[PDB]
């Protein structure tokens, strides 16, 4: 859950 | 994970559905139900997905009898990045070096996804899910 | 973003706070309030962040007059990826080529974030926000 796409 | 990247439902299902269509491109149209069944996807979600992909010109509907859906371009002309781009949608200046780091992350993702086409995925799929005489491993 | 990458508040604030500490490393300890003020961060959120970074050995507390917080390693020995790693937490096999694509995305992100240290960010900060005589812009 630190970075998501898109 | 390590960096804790999470992929959205829409990216994952969007690419899964487009790849399933790639796997059936030569054989012709398939039904949405068949895609949902093979890929373990919810039909209502898939129908909404497909509608956008159709508007974008990535998939087309065919009347037929055993009609259904097919890719609207050849797999070699569809980058994974193309699919993702379709689905996605007082004052003062102070430069943020932290933001520049994320811009670099974004760039590298864009580069990976633009470097892979549905045709590349078809080739990889063949190679990785094969069976052969053990002496050839 | 065209690819729709979203950065979590924890990643963004984690790196911002660590970078602020890097910017003050030579001068010594700074207060959490000062970090929150410079970076536009909520103090309660920052308090909780710093607690984890402290347990991880990335930052340390000092008891001085100018007490407060400092990096616990030199900026050249802290990769952005290290900070992100700290903050982050009937059967059958069927290979998914789609998942393999995401694995490639993950690997490339890991490569970028491991390639940048807080010292690199300090260098970039100096180059990008500087001022000079106009004839020197090439
Ligand atoms: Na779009
Ligand atoms: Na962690």
């Amino acid at each position: 859950a630190a970075a998501a796409a898109a | 994970g390590a960096m804790g990247l999470k992929v959205s439902t829409k990216g994952h299902y969007g690419v899964q559905a487009m790849f399933d269509l790639a796997q059936h491109f030569g054989e012709g149209p398939v039904s949405l139900k068949s895609i949902a069944e093979r890929q373990g996807l919810s039909e209502p979600y898939l129908e909404q997905l497909i509608a956008v992909l159709r508007k974008a010109g990535l998939v087309k509907s065919v009347r037929g009898a055993q009609g259904g859906y097919i890719l609207a371009r050849e797999p070699r002309d569809i980058k994974v990045g193309d699919i993702i781009r379709v689905l996605e949608g007082s004052l003062k200046f102070d430069f943020s070096v932290t933001k520049s780091v994320w811009e670099k992350v974004k760039k590298s993702i864009e580069e990976v996804l633009d470097s892979i086409t549905l045709a590349d995925m078809l080739k990889d799929a063949e190679e990785a899910q094969m069976a052969q005489g053990y002496m050839y491993y």
